[PDB]
């Protein structure tokens, strides 16, 4: 525990900075990179009936809500789907619950519509 | 005489009380605080659009789509390429088959 | 007593040595009591009395023989601290030349291997004495060790302008018991002396006067030395520090942001 | 034990002096040598009860006034040559004479040098009562001599302690500075302890969160 020893010490030190620099990079914006990508956002719905609102677009171009806990899942859309089309994906929820499917199909469908 | 500290042991002294301990111990625990706060927030999010079959490798600076069975993927890069209405538009298009 | 006192040839090698010892020294012409002296294998009281006083005289003169030495051999053998006195009964010492004279015979020679050996003793002593007056000088004299190393100098220096006043006090006593009152002759052989003195103590003043300035240089150049060194530390240490922070600081605001980004709802 | 029956005997009016120093009384000559710091003389022992501590007395006198060593000069007597040949430890036959006689001579030159010419080996183990004192006699004359001659040579030893005390408070000034110097690394190496500590501390418990 010498000055002369100080040496030793900035090599530690060296390393210190080193390290913790390299903890702290920036890597935990997974989610921002998914929705930019996808440009996909999930939202809260504009009627607490139904909670979920999905978002395609960078703008509210396209989106749809769901209520999966009341009797009426399938809730509003912009695009005016069609009532056959509203079973269509209340039932790709209801029996079949694959989530990324109704997102597809909702998708596909919405974009069509104006 | 100058080049030459005035009282050297109160200066090593006054560098050891500014040596602020406490302060950066509580500034990492407010940083894994916010990790976690991160980690729990984006959780069901994440489930998600994994479970739509996209999945990242930030460390091959790309991404991997999944949805291809028969051990059939793709993949995208993020360098400084091409505009985002593209990625968007391709990853969309090769996911509901 | 241990010795083979009686054996013939024993008796006639010491007889020899005697005779040569008494002989190449002068005995018989600086006592004619015995002269020309020969072998006295039968001795004659009177010439052993002779013989034991030049012997013992030669060793401590000053002695003061009384005028029955007869009376004294005992006791100056038991001062002597002769190894062999046990075997000396005082009644055998008035007529030695009888049958008991292999003791005393013995005894003689005992003597003449002492002298041999005083006169080699003493002169030794003479050779040190002469060593001691100048070993003082030629340690001073030697070269010179760091104060740490050298201890016990100022002993040194008492130690010999001690002697030199010794000398100067003796002889001076010398002339005033000679009834001289001048002591110039003494006084300038101690002037002399006590000169080579404050040469060589000079000296060291002289060099002791040089480290002291040089030592000054020497801590001037290490002061800053050191100085530096905590400069330097007292730098980096605070760079480190700001480092840290910074990479800190960084990293709360970059989190802080993808948090809210996590949190924007609209 | 309490002698002063020599007192009572006949004491001549008239005296007789052969030798060329004072011959002093019991009481001022052990004055006298306690003066000169030989503590060991007193009235008692340098009186008929003048017995063997006269060796140890007379070792004192030459040692103190000779400014020599009776014990070194005995250790150069006895040594020829020791590295090879040995018939030293075993010739115990002349060992304890030739040092007696040794000393003997060292007192008989010391004594020719002041006034007795005769020192002899009764003086060492037969001593005397009134020889005893002639030659201590002789010591104090010598001694209060050498008193006198002591101002004719303090011009000397004022001289002596000036450069000795240059050389010492030289000393002092070189051992002060570096004593000063040794002291600030001292504090320094201190301080850049505490602070090395510190830092070692500070990365220590940051390592907990890192990992
Ligand atoms: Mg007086």
């Amino acid at each position: 525990a010498s000055i002369d020893a100080f040496s030793d010490l900035e090599r530690r030190m060296d390393g210190f900075q080193k390290d913790v620099a390299q903890v702290l990079a920036r890597q935990q914006n997974h989610v921002a990179l998914y929705e930019r990508l996808l440009q996909l956002r999930v939202l809260p719905g504009a009627s607490d009936v139904h909670d979920v609102r999905f978002v395609f677009g960078d703008d509210s171009r396209c989106w749809i809500e769901v209520a999966m806990h009341g009797d009426h899942v399938i809730g509003n859309s912009h695009p005016a789907l069609d009532p056959k089309s509203r079973a269509t994906l209340e039932h790709v929820l209801t029996v079949q619950g694959d989530l990324a499917a109704f997102l597809v199909v909702a998708r596909d469908m919405l974009l069509a519509s104006l | 005489k100058d080049n030459l500290l005035d009282n050297p042991v109160e200066f090593l002294k006054e560098v050891r009380e500014s040596f602020d301990i406490q302060q950066d111990v509580d500034a990492m625990k407010r940083i894994r605080h916010d990790l976690d706060v991160i980690k729990e927030e984006s959780e069901a999010r994440l489930k998600l659009y994994r479970s739509l079959g996209v999945i990242l490798d930030l460390e091959n600076d790309q991404v991997l789509i999944n949805r291809k069975n028969d051990g059939n993927i793709d993949i995208l890069p993020l360098d400084n390429n091409l505009s985002d209405f593209y990625k968007t538009k391709y990853i969309w298009e090769r996911l509901g088959k | 007593d241990p010795r083979p006192l009686r054996d013939k040839n024993f008796q006639s090698a010491i007889q020899e040595e005697i005779y040569d010892y008494l002989k190449k020294n002068k005995f018989d012409i600086e006592t004619n009591h015995p002269i020309s002296i020969k072998f006295l294998k039968q001795p004659t009281q009177k010439g052993f009395i002779i013989i034991f006083k030049w012997l013992y005289l030669r060793l401590d003169p000053g002695y003061g023989f009384t005028k029955s030495i007869e009376n004294e051999i005992y006791q100056i053998l038991k001062n002597l601290r002769y190894p062999f006195l046990e075997s000396i009964n005082k009644s055998q010492i008035s007529a030695v030349g009888g049958s008991n004279w292999h003791k005393f015979l013995g005894m003689l020679h005992w003597m003449v291997r002492t002298n041999i050996k005083l006169d080699m003793c003493l002169n030794k002593v003479d050779r040190s004495l002469i060593n001691q007056n100048t070993q003082e000088i030629t340690i001073l004299s030697q070269p010179l060790k760091t104060l740490d190393e050298q201890d016990q100098r100022q002993e040194r220096y008492e130690l010999m302008v001690e002697k030199l006043l010794i000398d100067y006090f003796t002889e001076s006593y010398k002339s005033f018991l000679k009834l001289e009152d001048n002591y110039e002759p003494s006084m300038q052989e101690l002037k002399l002396g006590f000169e080579k003195f404050v040469h060589i103590i000079n000296t060291d003043v002289t060099s002791t006067e040089l480290k002291l300035e040089e030592l000054k240089v020497d801590l001037n150049r290490k002061r800053y030395k050191l100085h530096q060194q905590v400069i330097h530390v007292i730098d980096i240490t605070s760079k480190f520090k700001i480092n840290i922070q910074s990479s800190l600081e960084n990293s709360e605001n970059e989190l802080g942001n993808v948090i809210e980004e996590l949190r924007n709802l609209e | 034990i309490f002698k002063d029956l020599e007192a009572l005997s006949f004491q001549s009016n008239a005296s007789r002096n052969q030798d060329v120093f004072p011959i002093l009384d019991l009481q001022e000559l052990v004055i006298c040598l306690q003066s000169c710091d030989f503590a060991l003389a007193t009235q008692e022992n340098i009186s008929r009860p003048t017995s063997d501590y006269m060796v140890t007395l007379y070792k004192q006198i030459i040692e103190n006034f000779m400014g020599i060593s009776v014990e070194s000069l005995l250790n150069s007597s006895n040594q020829e040559t020791g590295d090879g040949h040995l018939q030293e430890e075993n010739e115990n036959i002349y060992l304890d004479t030739l040092n007696v006689l040794v000393l003997n001579k060292i007192c008989f030159k010391f004594f020719e040098n002041i006034g007795v010419q005769d020192f002899n080996m009764t003086d060492l183990y037969k001593p005397e009562a009134q020889r005893t004192q002639r030659l201590l006699s002789a010591v104090v004359n010598y001694a209060r001599f050498r008193e006198e001659r002591m101002f004719d040579c303090n011009s000397f030893i004022l001289q002596m302690e000036s450069l000795l005390g240059q050389i010492n408070k030289l000393n002092d000034e070189i051992k002060q500075l570096q004593k000063d110097f040794e002291v600030e690394v001292k504090e320094i190496e201190i301080e850049y302890s505490l602070l090395s500590g510190h830092i070692n501390k500070y990365m220590n418990e940051m390592l907990e969160y890192m990992q």
